[PDB]
């Protein structure tokens, strides 16, 4: 139980997320990812998963797990998904067909919206080509929609590729801002470093019970020993292997 | 800064029984366990290096290869030799493991460093006794990194030293299936020649998954450069390459390896490993058959 | 995390002063969640610095700041009379706000304290009381010594005072009985 | 302009669970997060919690999850404070703060004027007024009062120029004392925590 | 969750049946696939 838990804040509990075109990523590795704090965070609008069950996530092992946090409009929450299309799915954040993870989204009209207009959030709408899986494009150069050379400012034939969100609390459902957090899971030849909470139980001795110690399973009783195990040694084995 | 100024001379020394470590963290007592793993052969020839600096700044030191593991040993006073380098290319082209040792909170970090010809550490500021790193001349440039690690200072000076006593430190590095293992143990020895007789097991110290490939390895020196611009210094250490061999380990009542047997040194040790006993009675015992290995390969085609 | 600030800082009119503050955290999406507040003595705090690269409306442009890792600092382009107040740094990156240990900004200036005496009235003598009041004011430094003459002479006094007039004041109340008051005093003041 | 004024000062014994209110105007008190900040005499600011008047969403500091609760009423644009199991060490100045359109939802854009809450067991002793070679100025003396805030006026407020009030001085008997002078007269002292008003002429 | 769920969905209880968003614009891997499983029980038994 002395193992350090991975900080699940700064991604869900963060004040203001990164822009949709400039989404940031936190590398979660060499820790114990306690997903129990997620199920009681907020009334999420969507909690879909792909490849990994939402329940078995607290016990499966993964080499590296990434978390991407961004805020999009309420009517475009169905766009962030493997195989889907739209503005966000093509020019802001594209998921591959082999995406393995979960998608989390919840309402944020009381956080990322102001009466004067929360124009700090930006989203990409114009680009020469669609985004690749897990690709980022932070370029803010004026997209030349027309064949005429564009000037240093916006014009009739060229507009800024990044448009601002006019988030206002007076809007109804669908137009309110929604914070979206995407979780990505992967495994490779590198050994796994995150397996989730192990959820140990109380110790029972002098009884015929099943014991489990860091993966070693068996059946037998436990009694206080008088041995002199070394500080680095963990398992005890006799002559009979 | 990157100036080749570290002179190194190499010699040879006999390693009688050093280089034995715990193959696993499983407790064993009053049992003779035989296992096949990477170890150092007994009575093998190892290279004895001598780092020497004459402070003539106002120098040859080639790199060392790495093959599945390298035995390291050092006994210089005031821990002159502290750091080590690991990696596959060691020229900022691929991720390379850098290990830095100091008085407190050692740092372990794998990155793409552009290692200099003679990478070491130098201290300054003697006028106000604030000893700190003067210049990071270990590398000239640094690319993006992937992983970092911090641990306690391992194998420091003697706690409660005695009058002019020498201490021998040993190190064994190994990387198997992506896990880099480090074995170390210090044993105080007399003022006679280094690597004395007896036996001493090396306990595991560091075990972290990095999954990177290692082809060569280097080390970091440390000199007490004081202004008056440069200060002389010396550092003697041992380097030994390991080979996969079969060894029989003996465990005492306390669970510590008290002796080992190299099953390929002499026929006596081979019979000991065959019988799994340190004491072989009078008799004749059949051992592994000898076979003449091929000298070369012949390829015949149409 | 907890924010720290130097408890005492000094300056001068027209010069500049810096107030350091560490403990700023970083989250995914931004790292400029640093704000500063100014609280006048005996009044409510006022927002002067939020989102360091920006400033609130109505706040004078003499306030500024900088960011260097987890350390933030508050810089003032010029000190004035109304700048003598407390300052508190704040961080709001983890959806929570925390304040430092507080500061106290002092400015130099021209220092002779005015000394006045007021004897008690007959209504206090009728109530078996006698309080002699020695009033000190018109002194700039925040230190003053109060004494009494019978041989040197309960008696209480408060050195600090409200800074609504850019100056300091001091008062002392020599509590004595009417019999001891009619049996005789003089106030003694020591200042820099 | 947008304003946010709190209620007046209060004084009760520990364990009475008093209530403080705050009235806002000049803006829609529905779309802005509002909170409170506590500051004890001598220490820095301590944030307790915030509340969004648009709904029942509330957030509080880990050190104030159950020690204080904040409520609001959108129909009258009034916020409220409530405590439980008060102690003698709970006497401190409280300040309010709102979100505004300056920064994010958590950033405190504006502030109020402050409300002093005194919690003690001194029974709230009432003050007394006594009058004071000047000719030249005249003054009056206020003694024997435990609560700190004391207001003094001259000639029912007819004289404002040349009038000054000095901070209170704590006597050895455990009671404060202040004095107010006027440049040259009836001195009028008002004490809100004890509801005592005494008129005296020099 | 541990809270007793009401007659409608909530933050700690959702519908167990999710719908397939089968669209022809999807690539390989998300398209619908008809599966027919033939189960045979061959043994010493009267066959039909």
């Amino acid at each position: 139980n002395i193992t350090n838990l991975c900080p699940f804040h700064e991604v869900f509990n963060a004040t203001t997320f990164a822009s949709v075109y400039a989404w940031n990523r936190k590398r979660i590795s060499n820790c114990v990812a306690d997903y129990s704090v997620i199920y009681n965070f907020a009334p999420f609008f969507a909690f879909k998963c792909y490849g990994v069950s939402p329940t078995k996530l607290n016990d499966l092992c993964f080499t590296n797990v990434y978390a991407d946090s961004f805020v999009i409009r309420g009517n475009e929450v169905s766009q962030i998904a493997p195989g889907q299309t739209g503005n966000i799915a093509d020019y802001n954040y594209k998921l591959p067909d082999d995406f393995t993870g979960c998608v989390i989204a919840w309402n944020s009209n009381k956080l990322d919206s102001k009466p004067s207009g929360n124009y700090n959030y930006l989203y990409r709408l114009f680009r020469k080509s669609k985004l690749k899986p897990f690709e980022r494009d932070i370029s803010t150069e004026i997209y030349q929609a027309g064949n005429r050379p564009c000037n240093g400012v916006a014009g009739p034939n060229c507009y800024s590729p990044l448009q601002s969100y006019g988030f206002r609390p007076t809007y109804g459902v669908g137009h309110q801002p929604y914070r979206v957090v995407v979780l990505s899971f992967e495994l490779l030849h590198a050994p796994a470093t995150v397996c989730g909470p192990k959820k140990s139980t109380n110790l029972v001795k002098n009884k015929c019970v099943n014991f489990n110690f860091n993966g070693l399973t068996g059946t037998g009783v436990l009694t206080e020993s008088n041995k002199k195990f070394l500080p680095f040694q963990q398992f005890g084995r006799d002559i009979a292997d | 800064q990157c100036v080749n100024l570290i002179t190194r001379t190499q010699s040879y020394t006999n390693s009688f029984t050093r280089g034995v470590y715990y193959p696993d963290k499983v407790f064993r007592s009053s049992v003779l366990h035989s296992t096949q793993d990477l170890f150092l052969p007994f009575f093998s020839n190892v290279t004895w290096f001598h780092a020497i600096h004459v402070s003539g700044t106002n120098f040859d030191n080639p790199a060392l290869p790495f093959n599945d593991g390298v035995y390291f040993a050092s006994t210089e006073k005031s821990n002159i030799i502290r750091g080590w380098i690991f990696g596959t290319t060691l020229d900022s082209k691929t991720q390379s493991l850098l290990i830095v040792n100091n008085a407190t909170n050692v740092v372990i970090k794998v990155c793409e460093f552009q290692f200099c010809n003679d990478p070491f550490l130098d201290v300054y500021q003697k006028n106000n006794k604030s000893w700190m790193e003067s210049e990071f001349r270990v590398y000239s440039s640094a690319n993006n990194c992937t992983f970092e690690y911090v641990s306690q200072p391992f194998l420091m000076d003697l706690v409660g030293k005695e009058g002019n006593f020498k201490n021998l430190r040993e190190f064994v590095f190994k990387n198997i299936d992506g896990y880099f293992k480090i074995y170390s143990k210090h044993t105080p020895i007399n003022l006679e020649r280094d690597l004395p007789q007896g036996f001493s097991a090396l306990e595991p110290l560091v075990d972290l998954p990095i999954g990177i490939n290692i082809t060569r390895f280097q080390t970091l020196l440390a000199l007490h450069r004081s202004y008056l611009g440069w200060t002389a210094g010396a550092a003697a250490y041992y380097v030994g390459y390991l080979q996969p061999r079969t060894f029989l380990l003996k465990y005492n009542e306390n669970g510590t390896i008290t002796d080992a047997v190299d099953c390929a040194l002499d026929p006596l040790s081979e019979t000991k490993c065959t019988l799994k006993s340190f004491t072989v009675e009078k008799g004749i015992y059949q051992t592994s058959n000898f076979r003449v290995q091929p000298t070369e390969s012949i390829v015949r085609f149409p | 995390s907890a924010l720290t600030q130097p408890r005492s800082v000094s300056g001068s009119l027209g010069q500049s002063v810096t107030i350091s503050c560490t403990g700023i955290s970083s989250d995914v999406g931004g790292d400029n969640y640093v704000s500063w507040y100014q609280q006048h003595p005996g009044k409510a705090p006022k927002l002067m610095i939020y989102d360091v690269s920006k400033r609130p409306s109505g706040v004078p442009d003499r306030f500024s700041g900088s960011k260097s890792g987890n350390t933030a600092s508050l810089t003032i382009s010029g000190l004035q009379a109304d700048d003598e107040a407390d300052y508190y740094c704040c961080s709001y990156a983890l959806s929570r706000v925390v304040f430092g240990g507080g500061t106290m900004l002092t400015v130099l200036g021209q220092p002779a304290p005015s000394v006045t005496l007021f004897p008690p009235s007959s209504e206090e003598l009728q109530a078996n009381k006698a309080t002699l009041v020695c009033l000190i004011s018109d002194f700039y430094p925040g230190a003053v010594t109060v004494a009494w003459k019978a041989s040197p002479v309960g008696v209480e006094t408060t050195t600090p005072s409200k800074q609504s007039n850019n100056k300091y004041a001091a008062s002392s109340y020599l509590s004595l009985t009417p019999e001891q008051w009619k049996s005789h005093y003089s106030c003694q003041v020591t200042h820099e | 302009q947008m304003q946010l004024v709190q209620s007046g000062a209060e004084v009760k014994k520990p364990g009475e669970s008093l209530k403080i209110s705050c009235k806002g105007s000049g803006y829609t008190f529905s779309y802005y997060w509002i909170g409170w900040v506590r500051q004890m005499p001598g220490k820095g600011l301590e944030w307790m919690g915030i509340i969004y008047p648009g709904d029942s969403d509330t957030r509080y500091s880990p050190s104030f999850q159950g020690q204080v609760t904040i409520s609001a009423d959108k129909s009258i644009s009034t916020a409220y404070l409530h405590w439980s199991s008060l102690k003698a060490s709970d006497t401190a100045m409280y300040y309010c703060a709102r979100q505004g359109d300056l920064g994010d939802w958590i950033l405190l854009g504006y502030w109020g004027q402050g409300t002093l809450v005194t919690v003690s067991s001194a029974s709230t002793k009432g003050p007394s007024v006594f009058p004071l070679k000047s000719t030249a100025a005249l003054g009056c003396l206020v003694k024997d009062y435990f609560p700190e805030p004391v207001t003094v006026s001259w000639n029912s407020g007819a004289l404002t120029s040349g009038v000054h009030t000095f901070p209170a001085v704590l006597q050895s008997s455990g009671l404060y004392s202040l004095s107010s002078v006027v440049t040259v007269y009836i001195c009028n002292v008002n004490h809100k925590p004890s509801n005592t008003k005494v008129d005296k002429k020099v």
